[PDB]
């Protein structure tokens, strides 16, 4: 409170440390931040917004925005200091910081709830956020994706008019900048926008992003292939002819890259469940996964004890929406002597439907000895495996 | 002859309607093509920003 | 005769034999095979979708396999929609031949004569015909509306 008496009349640097405090008590818990709210500092802070300095500015942007951050209740009384056109403001101004401060408030704000997104489009933030994407600054560029990701994740109308500001192919571009967390940040915006309605990731197909972010996640490691992985899955469940620009676009092979040289857990549970989304429709698009050499390693995968939960979970969701569709019996076949008793049904219903209508299918299944292993299968008198394996 | 009128009737029915490949596969052709007119592009503002801050 | 396609057919008509095919026996069944011509820029009848799968079909079933559906679609291929004997067909339905055909007088001939259409196949291209959408075919609309791919 003392220094919130008495502040916005003082000189500029003095307004500068009583921004810095107050952006220092805010970030560690919210409860600084409410008792912040409480004396009565967001309306002086949003006086500080338009000091004719912009250290000043950025020092009481930075402060909302990191009292805004902790929960939805913050940031409601931040926006409702009259502070939102301010921080649209202070991105007009030439100052490099300025801008990259505002947009670190902007998605600090508009990532509780879909209305503090909304008010700081109707600010007319995305226009700008738009315009600065070809700046060629790091850290600018980093906050204003994550500032448009946080904005886009909410409802499928913010993310289909943050796409209607002509955002493709300069998004796209941001994609092989020898940095890596603008790549993050790009990724991440394509995932929240490709994950609402087909029209928009039938959209960033018709933009040509597809392929340059597969090519992206191929030239890079670590979470930052979890947005890559997650808006391709998103795109392949969405539709058939999004599977299709996806699949033709090569991503199967480069799922099974992650799968495999990721150490990391949950990059393995989004590339299986990338796979098992690309599969679960048309028997193409499980020809074409089961041709990559992936099924045997989500098999292992699933029955490894040192897998998470989730990535087993998922693992055994992908094969059993592969395995319901897959027409290529030398991918099944494996299935026949590695796969568990509850996932021998899909492959033996697959074979059971190829092999009445292919005579070389039967002599190699025969050669092979496959159907003494299919007989050594046990089946419910009256389950659908039983009336499989007797067409079989 | 009317065997004649359905085949095309039938035919555009689906690509307008229900889905058209001929709007699919050409664009997914371009989707590798636009790539390479992509990238340059921004790349020499990506090295840009060395040019201005590097 | 499974090797008739060339490259450029093969990859085109590979990934529509997709789109369609949910049976998943290598091969897709009749009305998804359909489906896969039409939106093939090409426009088969009903009839040669299954001339040409009986002749190809080494089952029966009427599931064709790829390697069949290469057969089927360089027939397709020979079958190629020849644009003048579409408005041809509608000259003697429309027995004057002046170039303009009412909905009813063709929806006579669309549920008595060929591969008599559904009513909703007849009203969309009465829709496509007449692109106002009222109820009068235009043929000489209706041809190379039919033709855009």
């Amino acid at each position: 409170p003392q220094l919130v008496y008495s502040l916005a009349e003082q000189n500029r640097f003095y307004k500068k440390a009583a921004a810095f405090v107050l952006r220092a008590v805010g970030k560690h818990s919210p409860q600084l931040a409410q008792a912040i709210v409480d004396c009565g500092a967001l309306d002086t802070l949003v006086i500080c917004l338009e000091d004719f300095d912009p250290g000043v500015k950025e020092a009481a942007a930075w402060a909302l925005g990191y009292i805004a951050r902790h929960n939805t209740e913050l940031s409601q009384a931040v926006v409702d200091a009259g502070a939102i056109p301010l921080l649209v403001l202070c991105i007009q101004e030439p100052e490099i910081a300025l801008k990259r401060i505002a947009a670190s408030a902007l998605s600090d704000i508009s990532k509780h709830s879909p209305e503090l997104a909304q008010t700081v489009v109707d600010a007319g933030a995305i226009a700008h956020l738009a315009q600065m994407i070809l700046n060629p600054d790091a850290k600018l560029k980093r906050q204003v994706l994550s500032a448009l990701s946080q904005i886009a994740k909410h409802s499928v109308d913010l993310a289909e008019m943050v796409v209607e500001a002509e955002i493709f192919p300069v998004v796209l571009t941001c994609l092989k900048d020898k940095d890596e967390y603008v790549k993050k940040n790009a990724c991440t915006l394509i995932r929240e926008i490709a994950k609402h309605t087909p029209e928009l990731s039938q959209l960033i197909v018709n933009a040509g992003g597809v392929a340059a972010v597969i090519d992206c996640i191929g030239s890079c490691k670590g979470n930052i292939r979890l947005p890559g992985i997650m808006m391709l899955g998103y795109v392949a469940a969405h539709s058939e002819n999004l599977a299709m620009a996806v699949i033709i676009s090569k991503g199967v092979p480069q799922l099974s890259i992650c799968l495999s040289e990721e150490p990391e857990d949950h990059i393995k549970a989004a590339a299986a469940w990338a796979l098992g989304q690309l599969g679960r429709h048309t028997p193409e698009h499980a020809r074409a996964v089961a041709v990559t050499n992936t099924l045997p390693v989500l098999l292992s995968l699933y029955m490894s004890p040192e897998s998470s939960e989730d990535l087993q979970l998922k693992s055994k969701k992908a094969i059993k929406n592969i395995l319901q569709k897959c027409t290529y019996l030398p991918a099944l076949e494996p299935f026949l002597y590695d796969a568990p008793p509850n996932i021998l049904k899909h492959v033996v219903g697959q074979f059971s439907k190829v092999l009445p209508h292919d005579s070389k299918a039967r002599r190699l299944f025969v050669t092979s000895g496959g159907l003494k292993k299919v007989q050594e299968i046990k089946a419910e008198p009256g389950s659908l495996l039983q009336e499989y394996i007797n067409s079989i | 002859m009317a065997v004649r009128i359905q085949r095309r009737w039938r035919g555009f029915r689906i690509r307008k309607y229900c889905f058209n490949y001929y709007y699919l596969k050409e664009y997914l052709r371009a989707v590798s093509e636009t790539n390479d007119a992509i990238r340059e592009a921004l790349e020499e503002f990506a090295e840009m920003k060395e040019r201005e801050e590097r | 005769m499974a090797d008739q396609l060339t490259e450029e057919q093969i990859a085109e008509f590979k990934e529509a034999f997709s789109l369609f095919d949910k049976d998943g026996d290598g091969t897709i069944t009749t009305k998804e095979l359909g489906t896969v011509m039409r939106s093939l820029g090409q426009n088969p009848t009903e009839a040669e979708l299954q001339d040409m799968i009986n002749e190809v079909d080494a089952d029966g079933n009427g599931t064709i396999d790829f390697p069949e559906f290469l057969t089927m679609m360089a027939r397709k291929m020979k079958d190629t929609d020849s644009e003048e004997e579409i408005r041809e067909a509608f000259r003697v339905f429309d027995k004057d031949g002046n170039g303009y055909i009412s909905a009813a007088e063709l929806r006579h001939v669309m549920t008595n004569l060929g591969e008599k259409l559904t009513d909703e196949e007849v009203d969309e291209m009465i829709r496509e015909a007449d692109i106002d959408g009222d109820g009068q075919v235009n043929y000489e609309e209706f041809v190379q509306m039919m033709t855009a791919k």
